[PDB]
């Protein structure tokens, strides 16, 4: 059968939803809590977990199909998979936020940026030709520039309600973010049928 | 105490089982007249960087003060060893060892990669491609893996494909590698591609059914594409008796120097290919003159891994 | 003044609680969306995730910081003082797995999943046994359930999460608990206040 | 363009600034009769790993090394004191030496050059030496130009004695003091059958320098060694008060395992690390010549400069 | 182009010949119940410390920032691997690979841990002698020596081990005389010293030893004599009392076999319990090693 | 007890004296507005190997290198100019820059010989300033530094790469050879050279002479006789410098000078002490370098070889 | 048979001589040979005799301790040692040497840099070694170096230059080196010759 992994966050909703409009035995709502693995009438042994954990699972072939956000697929160093479908839903994006007087200010030392995605921050400051100091934050990256920790930040801006509320504005859009459907290569080699079937269906809705 | 991430640890059984396969294979290779060669443990880094990334290879400094690197590749040294023989005859090499390359920790990635492969230099074009594909298939029958597939593709087809697609190889490449269906659609959208070319692109990504592809190809009315496909079709029919061959037109040449034929064999119990090979004359002309170079390689680490995940 | 950072988690409760019993100005609205605040006792407090609490203390963003031992043992940072130690949480690091664990004699290498790679590694070190550490940011119990790993290294408080999956502790690793860490520099100069609060919180 | 994580880059201003302080210090030193010596850039690994520590295995992992033509292990200047201690053994006349140095060492850092300025004093009279160095160290600090600073002094004899008295658990106590691990100390004390006095002391040295407060606690122990070691420090606190209030840190952990007794470090409020660390270490001289009085400090320019910047803001 | 001074290139025939021997030896070992192990290629520089120079080993830094080294030795990893066993039983390991070092290396060996004292020594001595007969070398010698004898020899030499060691290594005969001069050594001890340096004739030595009126030395020579007798039928054994322990941690027995066609030894081994003590407890550790390079070089220099 | 061989050892006195000169030069440089900069101790070898000059000065066999964590090849400061040139590129304001440096470079030299491995240099760079103004300002400074050094008998030599280059092309484009010839002043090879070719009387007369004389009047003529604009032009630029700086110190013009570096733009110069075999100061203009990074600008400067200068200061007193 | 190599210098005589005093067909007819005692002998410079022995071109080689000490080769046996002659490594210099106390490290010129190094190591004193292949006395004469380390036999070379021994380094003499493997198997003959060459 087809084993799929989904990220517990909002993304879970997006998928459960899209699965519904594709007509599936979407039943994650009923055994919602303490249960981590579930079976459907369409032969789908689904598992849930944080994004990086979804990818881990997919990497080790614990599951054939995984639904995670581009934001994580760019950050996570993993690369051995297939990004078949791409349900353009969330309007999230990677951006470089900071205080308004940012671009107007001349810095002497190197610009220290705070971020939950150091690899994207790094990658982005490379094409722009600028070596910088990356401070990792697992929580609310807005604090970096507030407390004095960092000059600017690299985070995902959806509505922009978080930045403005702190007196922060976008300096430059990095890239568009969105939920993707990644597939284990080997799984696609032999269970190519079903995987495609589902891809074609999930696309229909 | 313990051990470092940089080192892999095989269990007795894993050793017993690897060494078993080597035996069968050793007997197989020696029967086809393939002489084994053991390449030096260290190479001048200048040889590797010259065709990669120095960041994957373990290196350090020698007395005179140069940059030497641990065996990172098997094909090169053997290619070299073939250049040192001015006898314009055919050469059949084979190697049983490991290469050293760096990987990310705590993901379960390995640094010591045991491989077993063969190379073939100088032999006839038409004969070489066939003999290799044959051996490759035979080797796989000795491994002892239950469910396996043998995929073959053409780099010229790929390359032609690229030029036909507004020559944007940099992108299509990425598209095929991730099988980015949605990214492909968008790609088609932006430039006025032709029905035939379009219907193909969409298809090669997700299917290997001969019949289905055959038509799509002939419909493009491109000599190169139909030509490349037929070569492949042929191999499909010639080796069909041994093992059902699979044609991947959406195959992306692992190395930028692949001449044309290229292939890889997977296991249902392995995420990485157990065997990958292809012809790469280009390498040879980086020492000697133009000759027919083609040879595969068996990834033992992967193969064994498959043998275990298989019994459960 | 004294700048303090606390971990948003359960620890946030223990601290705000302890501060209370210490006669310190609790502003509980701290159910209040700002990130930075101030008290009547000259305590500019900040909140966030442990690994971040630590990051703030490392860069001198705050003098005192309250985080858990579980994070202090894993986080590679070391340059701080662990003055006070309110022994509250009964958490502990352990090695959980299926009952038939110790009885099985595998020829392979037991791969353990965990949210703390460094503690899993460090622990398996003193025990003489190289292993494969599979990192999981969440619900590490799956590791053994889906077949990803043979056993795991996580924190066990009540054990209601392992039994509910058929997992049992194999060996206790070490005791865990919320700690009061202080930035060294802050301690050479604000050595008074830091101590003052340390003596009080000790009750 | 692009540079390594191994190399540090000073800005024109930083160098200007660095070179400024050197000027002032050079003037100071030359005034106190301290000759500058320039240690070689390459050294035989056998010299470092060997002298640095003992009983264990020093670390070659922090030092840049490679091999020579003949086939030996050479290391980039890892330390300044040794080569100068050597330079002093090679002298014939048994007289006192006053060396100084202005350069950098080369060590690897595991997550992020190390420019130092220091002075060594070999041979001079015991008493006179300690006093001479502590003055000088204090005088240097006043030329640096940092606003808020503290000068700390301690005694390895006090620390060493403290450890033995504590059931000889030096391996542990050292670790406690280092992390100021108060709860760990409590637990430590609990498991043992120590006195009220010893206990009362332990708890205190960990968190205070108030002279009065400590003085008693020490005298209460009725230990000749601890009260002795403390008085010597108290004396320094009195003699050097007029210059700059001296702080006594009985909970100071000897940086080097070869420190004789007196040891000190000075910090800046704008600096996490110490801007000046020194002490007496006769032991080192032993590695070559006979027993003599070796004492000196070292200014960590990098930190000092960093302190100067993070200060102006 | 060219190749690093460190990279050695074997010719197809060398490989064919190397792979043949392995084949014969693999069959031999598996029959004696020796299991083959493949030690990691990388190791923590901190482990290669038990042997008592980092200038002979290839080393670099890892991601986390540590000192790793290419397999510099085979015995240790296997000894380690034996420690990781809480089951107090004997182990028979074999290894077929190479080590990485610098000077101006494919080895094939076996280790034996935990087996009975006397039985172990004999089993390995046998095995070393059976391997030599699978090699294909025409003229070879199998020498055995005793560290205890060596050590006891030194202490009796006014304990100036640092010097005699240097004397025995260079067979510096004139230096020895001088050495005997400065320290008027007893006729016996002197008589012995001059000889052990240049002869293995059992009858000749036997006497000189029993004359030393030394329990330790005579005891040690006897252990070797015995060996000489029990193995004589297999291959004439040679006792070298002038043998200098290759490793500072050899327990007592130590041996090496040479071909007339190769300057270096083709096989060297001995008992070194001392190593086991670094991890586990005290048990009997012993095993030899074949220097394939040399063995193949000897096979070639032999045919001509 | 005993230190490696590839490590030089300065004597207290040597240090005192070296540290004196620095003081003098430091005061001088700061007065002329040169800001001191300290280049990193380790550089990515890729930066140093990208160069090949008119001789032997950029081979990976003279430099000490090793592997970093990520595993790349880093090298010890091998040269001061580059890093200062790089620094100048990282500027976002198109203004002249006046850099100075006081450190040492690490290069390998054979064993058992008075050859030093640790080379302490003091020099300055000048980027962006006006063309002529530049050349004059540097040549002046270079003469001023020599006056502060304290050596008794010294000579200051200047030359032209264009003159050299041009000369080469007139010599049947045989630069690979003429160069070796000029470097060894191989008189018997030059004669042979001239024999095999059909060089004009003038050109032949000039070659023969430039190898062995700097008497202005003598050269002046030989040059104008070639009737070559380039050669006369380049030569007049040097003459002009000879005249403008004559009041400070008698300049010497060496037309047989071979460009130390293959990238030298035009002006090149070196000064020698009667007490040293190697030059105490060398420099010239090399716009080319600035090209590898930022746009075309006027780059020029010199460097003082302190080891030699100190050596000369001792061999001098005796 | 037994293959021997001898240094062409003064040592060749000592050897040909000793071989005579013990009976072996001496053949001074050369200008590679064989003897009636099965001794294919070869001649050449010390560093070359050693090189021959190293590559096993010969089993026995007769060289001087002076070269053996300088040469980095160590893989051989020094069985016999005919104590003929009286050469000795020494440290020569002008008389006013030890009385002068400069302000830096001294430079010594020598034909044997390794010995010179090794000696000045035990004496605790890093120095600059300048190599000379010919007459090392010029070192201090011309001003190149302060002192020298050379082989002093009669001392007729130093005095004639105003130099004097400052200290004896070690005793020098002709030695009989033997290739190890050769001794392992041809141990009889090699020993037989040793015992015979010893009776003189
Ligand atoms: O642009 P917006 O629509 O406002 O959304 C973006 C915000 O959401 C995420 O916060 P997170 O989930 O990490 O919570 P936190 O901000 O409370 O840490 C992210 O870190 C941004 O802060
Ligand atoms: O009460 P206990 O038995 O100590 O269980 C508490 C667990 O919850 C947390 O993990 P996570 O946030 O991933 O939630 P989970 O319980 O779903 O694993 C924590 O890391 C423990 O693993
Ligand atoms: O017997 P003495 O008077 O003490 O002389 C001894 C010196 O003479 C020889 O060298 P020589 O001067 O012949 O130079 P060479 O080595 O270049 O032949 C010999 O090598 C000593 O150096």
């Amino acid at each position: 059968m087809i084993k799929i992994a989904i990220t517990k966050g909002r993304i879970q909703k997006q998928v459960t939803k899209l699965l519904e409009n594709a007509d599936y035995d979407v039943e994650p709502i009923l055994n919602l809590g303490r249960e981590l693995q579930i079976k459907t009438k369409d032969d789908l042994q689904i598992i849930f977990g944080k994004p990086n954990d979804v990818i881990t699972f997919l990497e080790h072939g614990i599951v054939d199909i995984g639904f995670v956000g581009k934001d994580t697929l760019d950050e996570n160093d993993f690369d051995d998979y297939y990004e078949l479908l791409y349900l353009k839903i969330g309007q999230c994006i990677f951006a470089l936020a900071s205080y308004p007087d940012f671009s107007n200010k001349n810095f002497q030392r190197h610009k220290r940026i705070a971020s939950k995605y150091p690899r994207v921050t790094k990658k982005y400051f490379a094409q722009k030709q600028e070596d910088i100091e990356i401070i990792k934050l697992e929580g609310s990256v807005e604090l970096g520039p507030v407390v004095g920790l960092a000059d600017a930040i690299v985070d995902i801006v959806e509505t922009g309600n978080t930045l403005s509320a702190n007196g922060l504005e976008v300096i430059e859009k990095i890239s568009d973010i969105s939920t993707r459907m990644i597939v284990n290569k080997s799984s696609f080699k032999f269970k190519k049928d079903k995987i495609i079937e589902m891809v074609e269906r999930l696309e229909d809705a | 105490y313990l051990l470092p991430e940089e080192s892999a640890e095989m269990t007795l059984n894993q050793v017993k089982s690897l060494r078993q396969i080597e035996g069968r294979l050793r007997k197989l290779f020696s029967l086809k007249n393939y002489q084994e060669v053991m390449p030096p443990s260290f190479e001048y880094t200048q040889l590797y960087t010259a065709l990669f990334n120095q960041e994957k290879m373990f290196q350090f400094i020698k007395h005179e003060g140069q940059s030497i690197t641990l065996r990172y590749d098997f094909t090169l040294p053997l290619v070299r060893l073939y250049s040192q023989i001015k006898d314009s005859t055919s050469a059949r090499y084979s190697y049983f060892g490991k290469i050293f390359r760096k990987e990310k920790r705590h993901k379960g990635r390995s640094t010591e990669n045991y491989q077993i492969g063969i190379e073939l230099f100088g032999e006839s074009a038409d004969k070489s491609e066939l003999e290799i594909l044959s051996l490759a298939l035979q080797v796989i029958e000795q491994l002892g893996l239950n469910k396996t597939v043998f995929e073959i593709g053409s780099a010229k087809f790929f390359q032609r494909l690229c030029q036909l697609a507004d020559g944007s190889t940099e992108l299509l490449t990425e598209l095929l590698l991730k099988k980015d269906l949605s990214g492909l659609n968008a790609f088609i959208e932006k430039n006025n591609f032709s029905k035939e070319l379009r219907g193909l692109l969409k298809e090669i990504f997700i299917t290997n059914e001969l019949s289905r592809l055959e038509n799509l190809v002939t419909n493009t009315k491109d000599d190169v594409l139909i030509s490349s496909f037929d070569q492949l079709k042929e191999f499909s029919e010639k080796l069909s008796m041994i093992k059902p061959i699979i044609i991947d037109l959406g195959m992306v040449p692992k190395m930028d120097y692949y001449t044309d034929l290229m292939f890889k064999a997977y296991s249902s119990a392995a995420n990485q290919p157990i065997l990958s090979g292809g012809r790469y004359d280009q390498l040879l002309s980086n020492f000697q003159e133009e000759a027919f170079a083609i040879g595969f390689c068996c990834h033992m680490d992967t193969i064994l891994k498959a043998l275990e995940r298989q019994e459960l």
